[PDB]
């Protein structure tokens, strides 16, 4: 039970401090807040998503801030800090005034037009990419890794991100939307080195299949994904009574044989060696296949088989009758039990569809690998974000100072009370520049007013202050870049986010 | 509960001084001991930076956080944790002064680094490459032990130190996880510090007078049961089967008098005499009557050994391990040119000594057996790692602040950037260096100012590395003096000092929650 | 601290102020607890047991202090007493006195190491002229008056009154009976108090004195195969039945009858295991005893662990509960095993005395144990004040005469040495007057009178004080020339051990 202006305050109130301390933590140049547990447990992070947690949370809109944050933590995970900045910016500025000017409403609307102007300006301020040139992509990843200051192994993982994620990218609604991630498969591996890893075709099966009787290598036998229903039928097509006695053992187990084979001969109809048996797994099912000298890999996940559905690019087959390569094991394909470290790894490569690879990771060991993987995970996603979005923007204040002018130019032209949000919208761009001016550790009011001028003539197209260069700069020469969507994705959120709590005057239990 | 930014940094920097200050002699011979009766609530004695940290249950995050990274140096050097804390808060003292006047917390943290380099560059510049001899290591030994204990106490310690590492320098292993074998002994005085190029055997055999002086040591380190057990034991044990117990009574001493004969024959094979000493060491119990048979053969047959000792036995002697004594060649068992089975107190601690190809060298200390006897053991043992660094680095420079000024000089003597910006960081940065001699000199004596202008002008006049007389307060050529910084030690803690001081400068809030 | 942090109960005030005072109050207690004194200090045990002693460790052991300051040092007086007899009551007060000069130096603002070393420096200087203070040595450890001259001191160093016949009876106890050549035994020399008669009636029976009742017939033979048992007879019967008495009735008459010949069995098997005496940490069993009277096995109805200890100790015995026919493990040692009556109580006696296995067991008669205890306190020390294990002890003046000797000496040097080192070395030779001030109190005079003359007597190695009227006006006794002397040894220790901590205890501010 909470009300109105006090909500509206608690909106501005909480969302203020919500938007805040992690901006000290923001920037490649940053300030890590300390976090103390009531027991005395200490934490040092630049991660708001992490910072969101140990702090005791009460304000349910702060919980809701954690929501769009986690919601964004789901999407990128980076900028979850940066998304809640601007809503904090947004909710702070227009709300109290314009609610004391009596409305969420004109505030609500104008962020539609706060959104589009930049969305427009985004397509203007962001420039297309070569996803064709991975180096044109690499610098982004070279840029993506280094705000949290990780380079060492990532410098390679940068490239390896480029490689698979363009391949792990095959997806179409017919408008060809590519979100596809789960295709990309990663491998914890002991030994090798962080500077040695790769992407192997199909989907390499690492996690739950070490299984040594897969044989080892499949030259061109098929791998078989069973939504069969390979389960032995104790009768003709059915499962007869159990075996409590000698008579039920002879007759029933015999008919259990046929249904395995007749399907496994349908499996043989696509000629495998490896059959990874998921539905209809039977102790006779593998044994027959093992009697068939068909290695039947059981006690297995359909997630593996979904990895294997993306390992051969295939589907999994409920059809008992007439099992096919294109049914399961699409394409010639491979299957190989590989030891990277000594861990057995099934590698099912050569998906029937091209753009087939999945990321092998070697560190000097699992951990220093996990160093790669975690950062590669960021590296690899920026790809499918650049692969998502083949436009990208000179960052910092360039990203920031661009639209406010058009926005103010709107507010000036729009000259409503919607102009007031476009004023409230204008400088909210510049807070991370303030943080960037924090990042350099300089005088913001100057650099703002300075960068304000930098948009008066240059129009801050490439010109922000970059706290890490310290100065108002071209962000193209300087090379500050993100795929446009990510900018918007950070930008889209806070609008709706602010607009979200812009709706709430009422908490009620 | 929360404190923001400025209020956040205070609790940080404010927590440092008093904490930091207690250590103002933790280093060099002037270093003052500190006693926990309070750490777990137990009477103790310690000087080290990192160790004292972990020892006390230390409630404050400030106290908490560096001990984690202070663990690194104490892991690496073992000392200079006895040092590093001092520059750190003094560094913390410096940066605020700007922000006190005002300045952006970034740029100061920002201005430490080229500073952290140009000074580290000066380390490259100042580092004194030295060709390590036992004497050089003797004065390397005593500079870390002066940090620990009396230079007096550093003396009898120094011997075993540079001597133990002396046989590992043979091994060409720059680090020592062996010849780190240390022993403590019942005594009225912790003064005694003994050096066994071999090992020392804690357990005595339940039978005395077996071979009390083993001259030629032929050591089979044996897991063997020469006590299977003598009476009813079934698998060697009691059980619920009489039927099996009925069968299993006799083979026991048979399996034993086997291993008896397996030693009996072995002894006479190893020896053919009681003249050449001989040793059997069981990881488990042995029949004394086995021993009785064997104790009269010229063996010292030993029992219930500790698997750890077995190794240095298996290794420093080149010893061996079997489950059946069988017979083995005399040489087939590892060797120590002498074994001295030694009782001080009521327990014979057998010295298997000059163990052939020692990879391990045993350092006995006899003492009152108090945390006194502890305060000596820890003392040598980080100096061991310290002097180990002198094996590591060929560059050892003197301590006693001979480094600091000349290092603090340049970056102050010129803005290394010729930025105020960096010099903001740098002047903050390069200043904290002086904390060590300036307090120690004043800890021991006159105000820092003189020695400072001395040591500076001296270095300015000299360039020779001149450092405090750590119980006077006057600078003395610290190289010749022997108070000595491994280029390992100082460089690391340098990094350690700064690498923490930044993001902790960067804590602009702390919430109590989790 | 300022923060929530770490662990310390010393430092700041505590180190300077409160530790020194923690280094004070108990030394303050020990001041007339050492040396010739009429001071007496009541103490209750964990037993709540009212007792008086001028011995420290007794008092010490039950004292708890949040500081290590008072805490840690007392081990030294023990480390001392580990070495010798008293002088221990001197050990700490020597420290505490010389200590609080440093907090003054702390007021005067002298650095720790600056304060530290001059003592240590002069601690040598003490030990350096300490041999110059050897005015005699120990001639006949067999002689009574050779030894009694000494023994009087630690007793005196404990208490003034009873010292003489003690110092006599202790050599009449024949500390003689050992070479004390490096061979000396206070396991073979035990103080066993008979409660009864007088303490002037207290004797010394050479051979183990066990006031415990000699049970039944005396030893089978005097080289006693000894069965020392914690519980040799716990009873052989179990009465649990329908009623745990009778239900089927005749089943009762079996075991109460069948019990006793099992006690016979055990006792016969005491005669069968071969023990010339059986020893019961547990109870005697009467039939067994009667059987042991038949078998004439000497017995002890009940045995203290203390009994069993010395029993297990010296016999080579092992005290065991036995519900079984017994097994000699304990066997023998003592070649004469007797019954005595001293204070007219059955005294189980064990004597092998070889001059090496030689047992001279002091048997204290007295009508009070607290009496014979505070006695035994000084008696504890005299024997092990006698125990130097130098037959030649380089006898140095007793009673503290050597103090003023080096007061002049080392502060005259303390004069000569320069710097802040001076008062370090100077306060050092000032540490003596404490007890010459302390006992001067119980003596009844100020220490200036004492010390000015103790100074004006100058180099003596005799002239000194204590509890006396000689200790009052003259500031002169013979703490050498009267027969009151000291071994050279504990001196070095009473000097050194305290000097170490006083140095060390300050250096720790934690």
């Amino acid at each position: 039970r909470e009300s109105g202006r006090k909500v509206q305050s608690g909106n501005i109130n909480a969302a203020k401090t919500i938007a805040d301390i992690i901006r000290t933590c923001l920037g490649p140049k940053s300030m890590m807040k300390m976090l103390l547990d009531p027991m005395g447990g200490i934490v040092m992070t630049n991660d708001g998503n992490a910072i969101l947690r140990e702090i005791q949370v009460q304000h349910p809109a702060a919980k809701s801030m954690i929501e769009i944050s986690r919601t964004q933590d789901e999407e990128v995970g980076d900028g979850t800090t940066s998304v809640i900045i601007l809503a904090g910016e947004m909710l702070s500025v227009a709300e109290h005034f314009l609610e004391q000017q009596m409305h969420p409403t004109v505030v609500i609307s104008a962020y539609r037009k706060a959104l589009d102007d930049m969305i427009s300006t985004l397509k203007k301020i962001s420039i297309p990419v070569d996803i064709s040139d991975s180096d044109m992509m690499l610098n982004i990843i070279n840029s993506s890794i280094t705000t949290k200051a990780i380079s060492r192994w990532s410098s390679l993982a940068c490239n390896i991100a480029l490689d698979a994620v363009k391949m792990v990218q095959f997806e179409e609604n017919g408008r060809k939307e590519i979100d596809i991630k789960k295709y990309a498969r990663v491998e914890k591996i002991p030994g090798g080195i962080i500077e040695d890893s790769c992407v192997l075709r199909g989907v390499m099966i690492n996690k739950d299949v070490t299984h040594p009787r897969m044989r080892r290598y499949i030259k061109n036998p098929r791998i078989v994904l069973l939504d069969s229903s390979l389960e032995y039928k104790k009768g003709e097509s059915q499962t007869d009574i159990e075996i409590t006695r000698e008579e039920d053992f002879t007759r029933i187990l015999q008919m259990e044989e046929e249904y395995i084979q007749q399907l496994c001969e349908d499996i043989i109809q696509l000629k495998p060696d490896v059959v990874i048996t998921e539905k209809g797994i039977s102790d006779l099912a593998q044994h027959y296949l093992m009697r068939a000298n068909i290695t039947a890999i059981r006690r297995v996940r359909k997630t593996d088989n979904n990895r294997i559905a993306r390992a051969c690019g295939a589907r999994i087959v409920s059809r008992p009758e007439e099992l096919r390569e294109d049914d399961v094991g699409t394409g010639a394909g491979l299957l190989e039990i590989k030891k990277i470290g000594d861990e057995y790894f099934t590698f099912i490569t050569d998906c029937k569809d091209p753009k087939a690879c999945t990321i092998l990771l070697r560190g000097a060991s699992k951990e220093i690998l996990s160093e790669v993987e975690r950062n590669l995970q960021d590296a690899m996603q920026v790809c499918r974000n650049v692969l998502l979005d083949p436009q990208l923007v000179p960052g910092g204040g360039a990203s920031e100072m661009a639209v406010a002018h058009a926005l103010t130019e709107k507010s000036k032209a729009m000259t409503g009370v919607e102009q007031w949000p476009y004023r409230a919208v204008a400088q909210a761009l510049e807070v991370i520049p303030r943080t960037l001016i924090q990042n350099c550790g300089a005088s913001t009011i100057r650099l703002l007013t300075s960068l304000r001028a930098k948009h008066t003539q240059e129009n801050c197209e490439t010109w922000g202050v970059n706290g890490e260069t310290g100065t108002l700069v071209d962000m193209k020469e300087l090379g500050i870049w993100e795929p446009l969507a990510v900018k918007l994705q950070t930008y889209k959120t806070a609008v709706e986010t602010a607009v979200l709590l812009l709706r709430i005057d009422d908490i009620v239990s | 509960e929360v404190a923001r930014a400025q209020a956040a940094l205070a609790v940080n920097i404010s927590a440092a001084r008093g904490l930091q200050d207690v250590l103002r002699t933790n280093l060099g011979p002037k270093g003052t001991m500190k006693m926990l009766v309070s750490g777990a609530g137990d009477i103790k004695l310690t000087k080290d930076g990192n160790v004292l940290l972990h020892e006390m249950q230390i409630q404050h995050p400030t106290a908490s956080l560096i001990a984690k990274v202070a663990t690194a140096q104490d892991d690496i050097t073992g000392d200079g944790t006895t040092s590093n804390v001092l520059i750190i808060g003094e560094l913390l003292k410096q940066a605020d002064l700007y922000i006190s006047e005002g300045l952006h917390p970034r740029i100061i943290t920002e201005g430490f680094e080229a500073a952290k380099e140009k000074a580290l560059q000066f380390l490259e510049e100042v580092k004194v490459s030295r060709e390590m001899d036992r004497e050089t290591l003797i004065d390397v030994a005593r500079t870390s032990l002066r940090t620990k204990v009396h230079a007096e106490l550093a003396d009898v310690l120094t011997e075993a130190v540079v001597d133990s590492i002396l046989a590992i320098k043979k091994q060409d292993e720059p680090i020592d996880l062996f010849m780190i074998e240390i022993m403590e002994m019942k005594h009225k005085s912790e003064t005694d510090t003994s050096l066994i190029r071999g090992l020392v055997l804690d357990h005595g055999a339940r039978h005395p007078d077996m071979k009390k002086r083993v001259e030629d040591a032929y050591i089979l380190t044996c897991n063997v049961s020469l006590e299977y057990e003598k009476t009813e034991v079934n698998s060697g044990f009691f059980y619920k089967s009489a039927e099996e117990r009925e069968k299993l009574v006799k083979a026991e001493r048979k399996f034993i008098e086997d291993r008896v004969k397996k030693i009996i024959e072995l002894k006479r094979k190893v020896c053919g005499d009681s003249d050449k000493g001989f040793v059997v060491i069981n990881q488990k119990g042995i029949d004394p009557f086995s021993l009785d048979a064997l104790s009269k053969e010229g063996i010292v047959a030993l029992r219930r050994a500790k698997r750890r000792n077995m190794e240095r036995l298996t290794l420093a002697c080149g010893g061996v391990a079997l489950n059946s004594f069988d017979d083995l060649s005399p040489d087939c068992l590892g060797h120590a040119g002498l074994v001295y089975e030694y009782t001080l107190g009521e327990e014979k601690f057998t010295f298997i000594e000059k163990c052939n190809n020692p990879r391990s060298v045993t350092l006995l200390i006899k003492g009152p057996n108090k945390h006194t006897l502890t305060q000596i053991k820890d003392a040598v043992r980080d100096g061991l790692r310290a002097v180990k660094n002198a094996i590591d680095d060929g560059c050892v420079v003197p301590g006693a602040g001979a480094v600091e000024v000349a290092m603090a000089e340049a970056l102050i003597k010129h803005k290394p950037s010729v930025k105020g910006r960096a010099q903001l960081g740098v002047q903050a940065f390069a200043d904290a260096l002086l904390i060590i001699p300036k307090v120690l000199a004043q800890n021991s004596g006159f105000d820092l100012q003189e020695t400072l202008v001395k040591i500076q002008a001296e270095h300015s006049e000299s360039g020779q590395l001149v450092g405090v007389d750590l119980n006077t307060g006057e600078p003395m050529v610290a190289a010749e003096v022997g108070v000595w910084d491994n280029y390992c030690v100082k460089k690391q803690l340098l990094h350690s000092c700064t690498v923490i001081a930044t993001n902790i400068l960067l804590v602009d809030e702390i919430m109590r929650a989790g | 601290m300022l923060k929530e942090g770490a662990k310390h109960f010393s430092g700041l005030e505590e180190a300077v102020y409160r530790n020194i005072q923690a280094c004070k109050e108990l030394a303050q207690t020990t001041r007339t607890a050492y040396g010739p004194n009429g001071m007496n200090k009541m103490v209750i045990n964990h037993l709540e047991k009212l007792f008086v002693t001028n011995d420290a460790a007794t008092i010490l052991r039950e004292l708890e202090v949040q500081h290590p300051a008072a805490k840690m040092i007392v081990m030294a007086s023990h480390m001392q007493e580990q070495e010798v007899g008293d002088g221990t009551n001197f050990v700490l007060v020597f420290a505490g006195a010389l200590l609080e000069l440093a907090e003054e130096l702390l007021r005067i603002g002298l650095s720790v190491s600056e304060v530290i070393e001059g003592y240590e420096i002069a601690c040598r200087k003490a030990h350096e002229i300490l041999p110059n203070l050897v005015c005699c040595s120990a001639k006949n450890l067999r002689d009574i008056d050779e030894v009694s001259s000494l023994l009087r001191t630690s007793i005196m160093s404990k208490q003034y009154g009873n010292e003489v016949f003690l110092a006599k009876l202790i050599a009449q106890a024949c500390v003689s009976i050992f070479p004390d050549s490096g061979h000396f035994n206070v396991d073979n020399i035990r103080v066993c108090k008979i409660l009864g008669s007088g303490i002037s009636s207290s004797s010394v029976l050479h051979g183990m004195v066990f006031k415990k009742e000699t049970e039944g017939d005396v030893t089978s033979v005097k080289d006693a195969k000894i069965a020392v048992y914690s519980c040799p007879f716990d009873g052989m019967i179990t009465e649990t039945k329908g009623t745990v008495l009778i239900k089927t009735a005749e089943e009762l008459m079996n075991f109460s009858k069948g019990e006793e010949n099992l006690m016979d069995a055990q006792v016969k098997a005491i005669a069968d295991t071969g023990a010339n005496v059986v020893v019961t940490g547990g109870k005697v069993a009467d039939m067994a005893l009667h059987y042991a009277n038949k078998y004439n096995i000497m017995l002890v109805r009940l045995n203290s662990k203390w009994d069993l200890r010395r029993l297990c100790k010296t016999v080579g015995a092992t005290a065991l509960p036995r519900l079984t026919p017994p097994v000699l493990e304990e066997m023998g040692h003592c070649d004469s095993v007797y019954l005595s009556e001293v204070g007219d109580t059955q005294v189980v006696v064990f004597k092998h005395e070889k001059e090496d296995g030689a047992i001279s067991t002091i048997v204290l008669r007295g009508s009070t144990d607290n009496l014979m205890d505070d006695i035994e306190r000084a008696v504890d020390d005299g024997v092990n004040t006698f125990k130097v294990l130098t037959r030649d002890k380089r006898l140095v003046p007793g009673g503290g005469a050597t103090e003023i000797e080096l007061a002049k000496q080392i502060t005259s040097y303390g004069e000569t040495c320069p710097g802040l080192e001076q008062y370090a070395i100077k306060k050092f030779a000032e540490a003596f007057e404490a007890i010459p001030r302390a006992l001067a109190e119980n003596s009844g005079v100020k220490a200036n009178e004492v010390i000015s003359k103790l100074y004006a007597v100058h180099q003596e190695g005799n002239k000194n004080v204590g509890l006396d009227i000689e200790a009052e006006v003259p500031a002169v006794k013979d703490m050498l020339e009267a027969g009151i002397l000291d071994t050279y040894l504990g001196k070095y220790w009473a000097i050194k051990l305290a000097t170490n901590a006083a140095v060390t205890v300050l250096r720790v501010d934690q």
